[PDB]
């Protein structure tokens, strides 16, 4: 019963960590909203370059195609 | 909509070429329109098996070769 | 010169496609369908064949003015003096036609317009023995009479693919003048009968088994064909299959954009009637009665069809025929129906086994071929032979066995004594033997040198090893469905 | 015959030891158990673990991984 | 001026259409090309003299070929002609006269039933005609026969509510007609060259005329066959 | 419908070559083709990108991976174009 | 090199066309058929790779080029 | 809502372009397809520290086009509205 | 076609597509990371489903790095069209 | 039936139409079906006796 899209709807207004494919970097910020495309938006997103916060990017909008995985 | 005719290759072992020069041996269990191969897992390239029953994604397929005639 | 006639010339009527291409195509199996069209007396099967041929070739000499117009049918596949004067197809005068399917593909077909009259069924039997698919053809009017049923039974017993042609709709629309719902009902009844006879596979317009033809007016279609032509603009790419599936089999459009299976309040008719049959009615009714300008406009608009300024001044039948041709572009839907139907080539094994014996080690490369029947196709002695393995070349020596000596041979096996050359090879094409050097596997060709080596229905072979010979098998004598009991 | 949708419905109800390989990626694998399923190949995985390849058990938890970059599954 | 609404104005003219530049070639008066309804009118008017036999089967063992065969074997089909003969085992002990072998057969399958044929043609052989003709005041109806046991788009030729036009009831009839009316264009022929009478005696004699008239019919057929036979 | 994909399916049966995104060429009798070029071959030589030839009986390929397909000179003639 | 100021690709069909590819090669030849997905059918296709010095050259004849693996199209020469 | 409307409305303008590898392209917007395929006449190319390679005509694939540098005299808000 | 554009603008305002839509409305400079490494400082003009975006006041930032010589390079453009796939993460600078 | 044809023909035609409509588009009783068939056969002559 615990599917991805309903857990993602529960993951709205919650802290999330985004990983990507090529020329890529981990993140850590409070998820704002999502859609069927899985376009993301975070507030206080910290650019964890291989688990090392290079810069506090803050208000950001991540593209869907470059997403690899999303975690706590 | 065009169903890839794998019923010739159903219930036969196949050498699946997949992303990054990786190979998959295994007898075929089923498939879908995206070419996602449902297959009984076998030894992955000396050689070693991961898993019992596997489902390979179509996008990751390079090819699939007839091991059994 | 001669009376009992063919072409006998260098200049055979030129084809739209080129015969070099056709022969190239015929290099490989899985791309040579042997159709052997079949049916009752005056099914229209010969007329259907003629339509196909005409569609294929540019200008034929024999295609006179009147036949072109469509008063007389250009019976192109009754070459015999007799077969003309008598009004019956009598011997196998098939053709090799590089036929385009509805989906873009080019397959050379070996048609065989066999006889329909039930005394000649002997000849027909050969076609069944020859052909891997069979276009059975049926008159709507007479429906499926006993003869058709018998044919069906033979085909199923002879292990051959079946793909039906409900022919001569012109009759029920103009002769019987049936209302469209009535016509639909009739069709259903027919197809019901067919289904009853064919216990195995169930035929229908859906799956492209049935073909709706009128060879006098000169048009065939599968629903798939027609739909493709005239219901691709309107409905989207993916939902077309669904539409096709719907059309036939009691579903009513209901005045609305997604039909119901049961009864509908506003309109009366089914989808098949509303979306095919009714259009045909409109065409016919208008292609006679409608003021020509109006008709031209309608054609321009809905079908996307431009009438020739000559065609405006045609007589009402030939005009109608022309219009029909313009509408249903070719005999392409028919070909699609065939190909789709005979997408099984695992049936080949069943066929061969049925004919000769259940065996194996046949694809070793030893050329062998069922000598079907001696014909007199260009006047001279020819032997119509269907090749299964290998390939035969012109000026090659061959072992031949009359199927009198078949069972005996089989018994003896568990010293290739008879032998003959192959003087020339060619291809039947209605009225001409088109000479070709190659004679590849899975096809039908005509050969000179065989004939005198046997009486009727021989086998041939040419082993490169005694071991290979041991592995061979030999066709049984063709059980010609009718037994000859008229003693003169 | 078993389409991928039906085999993943077995992986959904079972929740048996899954091992995931990743798209455009040889350096890392995953090891967990299937918990979710989308109409796309998106699947959420609880008890997932990041497992670098045999050329160790590195830390990872429950993850909604975007399923368009999947390679292997085996429960 | 209602049923005969189109032809009435010109049907009685020296040259039926001197001008009418659309409907004929011109004043040379070589070719013609009528519209449908006038053709219908002509057809209706011609009811007395018109061929009036659509079932082409009907002339069975009564074609020119059949007549020729009858000639060539002296096996005169009694409705038709009888000629001067073309020329000047099989024992009773042997054969079995179960079918009394008739002359009608001797021309049907001439090479088989009639042994020792000479100069014999091959006749036709044919399909069964069910051209159901309508009486009056209706269209598209099973009458003479019995019935079977059991994204926002419209179909083709939409906004054409009436299936049948007012002329198509007649057009169908016209379509089934024979060579004179069959068609809506032709070349002229000389009044002379039109055979209003050939179609009566070529088709079969109606019913129980006096012997003399029957003889006349036969005579006519004899002439016709001769004309057909020695192409000049 | 795709007029190049039309040609491919019409080319079934002939000895056709095939190189992928990987750069590994192939050559043999074609068997099957579809809208997405889900290609099958028989008697296929399989030269790797280095040049290492490996003869094999059959192969199936996915259309996304295909780069270009060597058709013979017969399809130049007829009948797809006009 | 000369060519007409053409509107679209299909209007200049059967022209000798230099066609780039994503893997580094360029296929040069007269185009017979195009597609919605830019699949191309070159009549006299010629395989020209750029190795890491001077051009590599090879003749193909009639070949299908898949659209996804194309970079761009350029007109090389006229028909005939 | 479609920028394809705007890009269709961009016609006969001399523009620079970047690609996936990063190749420059100076030429007149002959036309643009609904899937971004930039048909260009009178074109000039330069690779990514590399010398000139000018050409007569180029229609480039839409997906290969990275980023189109637009000209100077350009009202964006004029074309955006219907 | 109209109902899809209605639910498009509806789903933008509620979903995460509202962010850079609101950035276009506020008309501020925004940084965007790219697939081939280019931090694009620019004024957003246009905005669609696919995240293709015409950019005014353009200022691309990158490093053409080859020869052990770090040469952080950057250029100004008047107006430029962005393709969607190139984008990785868009962000509105406070 | 013949009398019906004779004077009240529209109704007769209607009757036929309904009958047929019943005949073929119905889960109809077998004896009834046979009776109907008989009716149509007689219709073909329209009551000789
Ligand atoms: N009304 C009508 N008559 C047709 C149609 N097709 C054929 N016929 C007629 O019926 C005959 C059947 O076609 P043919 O090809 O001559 O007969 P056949 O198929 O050779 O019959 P066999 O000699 O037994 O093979 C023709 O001679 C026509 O007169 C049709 O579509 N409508």
């Amino acid at each position: 019963p615990v599917n991805p899209k309903p857990f993602l709807k529960g993951l709205v207004n919650h802290r999330v960590g985004v990983k990507l494919k090529f020329n890529s970097t981990e993140y850590r910020g409070t998820l704002v909203s999502t859609d069927n495309y899985f376009n993301l938006q975070l507030n206080e997103a910290e650019e964890f370059v291989a688990g090392v916060s290079h810069g506090t990017l803050g208000e950001i909008f991540i593209r869907c195609n470059n997403v690899l995985y999303i975690r706590e | 909509v065009s169903t890839p005719e794998l019923k010739k290759y159903m219930d036969k072992k196949i050498l699946l070429n997949i992303n990054g020069s990786r190979k998959v041996a295994g007898i075929l269990r089923g498939y879908d329109i995206f070419l996602n191969v449902v297959l009984d897992d076998a030894m992955e390239i000396n050689n070693h098996q991961l898993g019992l029953q596997t489902v390979i994604r179509g996008n990751s397929i390079i090819s699939l070769e007839a091991l059994d005639a | 010169e001669h009376t009992i006639f063919t072409q006998l010339k260098k200049n055979i009527p030129k084809t739209r496609y080129n015969r070099d291409y056709m022969l190239s195509m015929a290099n490989i199996p899985e791309r040579i369908i042997n159709v052997g069209v079949i049916g009752p007396l005056h099914s229209g099967k010969t007329s259907l064949m003629d339509l196909l041929v005409i569609d294929s070739h540019k200008r034929i000499p024999d295609m006179s003015k009147n036949v072109e117009l469509g008063w007389k049918p250009l019976r192109y596949l009754d070459n015999l003096k007799q077969e003309i004067d008598r009004g019956l197809s009598i011997k196998l005068n098939g053709s090799t036609l590089l036929c385009t399917d509805l989906e873009s593909k080019s397959r050379m077909i070996n048609f065989l317009d066999a006889p329909g009259h039930v005394n000649f069924m002997d000849e027909t039997a050969v076609a069944l023995a020859a052909s891997d698919l069979v276009l059975i053809v049926i008159d709507v009017v007479e429906g499926v009479t006993f003869v058709v049923e018998q044919l069906i039974k033979q085909s199923i017993k002879n292990n051959v693919a079946m793909c039906f042609v409900i022919n001569k709709l012109d009759r029920l629309i103009l002769d019987l003048k049936l209302p469209p719902m009535d016509a639909y009902l009739k069709l259903n009844h027919i197809i019901a009968n067919i289904n009853s006879f064919t216990k195995g596979n169930v035929f229908s317009p859906i799956d492209n088994n049935i073909i709706f033809a009128s060879t006098k007016l000169g048009f065939t279609f599968t629903i798939k064909e027609f739909v493709s032509y005239y219901y691709a603009h309107s409905i989207p790419s993916s939902k077309i299959d669904d539409f096709t599936t719907r059309l036939w089999g009691s579903v009513y459009y209901h005045k609305g954009n997604f039909r119901t299976k049961p009864f509908e309040n506003v309109e009366k008719y089914p989808t098949f009637v509303e979306f095919i049959l009714i259009p045909l009615y409109k065409i016919f009714s208008y292609a006679l009665s409608m003021e020509k300008d109006k008709l031209k406009n309608l054609l321009r608009s809905n079908f996307r069809v431009n009438l020739s300024q000559e065609a405006l001044q045609y007589d009402p039948q030939p005009f109608l025929k022309h219009v029909l041709q313009l509408i249903f572009r070719q005999q392409t839907g028919l070909v699609d129906a065939i190909t789709r139907c005979y997408q099984p080539f695992e049936l080949f094994d069943n066929k061969t086994a049925h004919l000769s014996i259940p065996g194996k080690s046949t694809p070793e490369g030893t050329l062998w071929a069922h000598v079907l029947k001696t014909v007199d196709y260009g006047g001279a002695e020819w032997s119509l032979v269907r090749i299964y393995s290998g390939l035969l070349k012109r000026g090659d020596t061959v072992r031949i066995l009359d199927t009198s000596q078949s069972e005996s041979r089989q018994k003896r096996q568990l010293d290739e004594t008879p032998s003959c050359e192959v003087e020339e090879i060619g291809l039947l094409g209605g009225r001409y033997v088109y000479p070709v050097h190659e004679a590849h596997k899975g096809q039908i060709v005509l050969i000179k040198g065989i004939s005198s080596a046997y009486i009727k229905s021989a086998t041939l072979y040419s082993v490169k090893s005694k071991e290979d010979m041991k592995q061979l098998k030999f066709f049984k004598p063709l059980d010609y469905i009718t037994e000859a009991v008229f003693k003169i | 015959m078993v389409p991928p949708i039906n085999c993943i419905f077995n992986f959904l109800q079972q929740q048996t030891p899954v091992t995931i390989w990743l798209f455009e990626q040889i350096g890392i694998r995953i090891k967990g158990k299937i918990v979710g399923f989308d109409e796309f190949m998106n699947v959420v995985i609880d008890e997932a673990v990041e497992i670098p390849v045999n050329s160790k058990g590195t830390p990872l938890g429950k993850i909604l991984l975007k399923g368009d970059n999947i390679t292997l599954i085996t429960s | 001026s209602q049923d005969d609404e189109y032809v009435k104005d010109w049907l009685y003219d020296s040259r039926p259409l001197e001008e009418d530049s659309k409907k004929v070639n011109g004043t040379s008066y070589k070719k013609w090309s009528f519209d449908l309804p006038e053709m219908s009118n002509l057809y209706r008017l011609s009811t007395p003299l018109r061929d009036e036999v659509t079932d082409k089967n009907y002339y069975y063992l009564f074609d020119k070929k059949s007549f020729f065969n009858g000639k060539a074997l002296n096996n005169a089909i009694p409705g038709g002609p009888k000629f001067e003969p073309l020329y000047p085992f099989n024992s009773i002990d042997r054969v079995i006269f179960r079918v009394p072998i008739r002359s009608e057969y001797k021309v049907a399958f001439p090479h088989l039933y009639n042994s020792r044929p000479r100069s014999v043609r091959i006749p036709w052989y044919n399909n069964p005609v069910s051209c159901i003709i309508q009486n009056d005041e209706e269209y598209d109806t099973p009458a003479l026969f019995f019935d079977p046991s059991l994204e926002d788009f419209a179909p083709l030729l939409a906004e054409e509510e009436e299936l049948i036009l007012p002329n198509t009831k007649d057009a169908m009839s016209l379509y089934h007609s024979p060579f004179p009316f069959n068609r809506t264009k032709g070349k002229m022929v000389r009044a002379q060259d039109v055979a209003l009478a050939k179609k009566w005696f070529l088709q079969h004699p109606d019913e129980e005329y006096p012997v003399k008239v029957k003889v006349s019919y036969q005579k006519l057929l004899k002439n016709y066959v001769l004309n057909e036979l020695h192409p000049t | 419908n795709g007029i190049p994909v039309k040609l491919l399916n019409e080319a079934q049966g002939h000895i056709v070559s095939l190189e992928l995104t990987t750069g590994a060429t192939y050559r043999g009798k074609l068997v099957e083709s579809e809208d997405s070029m889900n290609v099958q071959l028989r008697d296929v030589i399989a030269t790797e990108p280095q040049g290492a030839v490996t003869h094999m009986d059959q192969i199936f390929v996915r259309g996304s991976q295909i780069k270009f397909i060597v058709v013979p000179d017969l399809l130049k003639n007829a009948p797809l174009f006009k | 090199i000369q060519v007409a100021h053409s509107s679209r690709l299909a209007n200049l069909i059967d022209y000798k066309l230099r066609v780039l590819t994503q893997d580094g090669r360029v296929y040069i030849g007269q185009l017979m058929a195009f597609d919605k997905h830019m699949n191309l059918v070159l009549n006299e296709c010629i395989e020209e790779r750029v190795p890491k010095i001077k051009v590599e050259k090879r003749v193909l004849g009639l070949t299908i080029l898949r659209g996804e693996q194309i970079l761009s199209t350029v007109v090389e020469d006229k028909p005939l | 809502m479609k920028l394809v409307n705007f890009l269709k409305k961009l016609r006969n303008e001399q523009v620079t372009i970047e690609l996936k590898n990063g190749t420059t392209v100076w030429g007149t917007l002959q036309s643009v397809s609904p899937q971004m395929n930039a048909i260009l006449t009178d074109v000039k190319l330069t690779l990514p520290s590399d010398n000139i390679a000018s050409l007569q005509y180029i229609n480039i694939r839409g997906n290969t086009i990275r980023q189109i540098i637009l000209p100077d005299s350009l009202n964006l808000d004029s074309l955006l509205v219907d | 076609r109209a109902e899809l554009e209605e639910l498009e603008e509806f789903e933008f305002k509620h979903g995460p597509m509202s962010l850079i839509n609101d950035a276009m409305v506020t008309r501020t400079p925004v940084i965007i990371s790219l697939r081939n490494n280019h931090k694009i400082i620019a004024r957003v003009k246009a905005f669609d489903r696919h995240c293709n975006m015409v950019l005014e006041n353009v200022k691309e930032l990158w490093t053409e790095k080859k020869g052990k010589n770090v040469i952080n390079r950057e250029r100004f453009i008047s107006k430029l069209f962005l393709r969607g796939d190139s984008v990785i993460v868009v962000l509105k600078t406070p | 039936g013949w009398k019906l044809a004779l004077v009240s023909k529209k109704t007769h035609d209607m009757i036929w139409e309904k009958l047929r409509y019943i005949l073929q588009t119905q889960e109809l009783s077998s004896t009834l079906r046979e009776s109907l068939e008989t009716l149509f056969e007689i219709r073909q002559k329209d009551y000789k006796s």
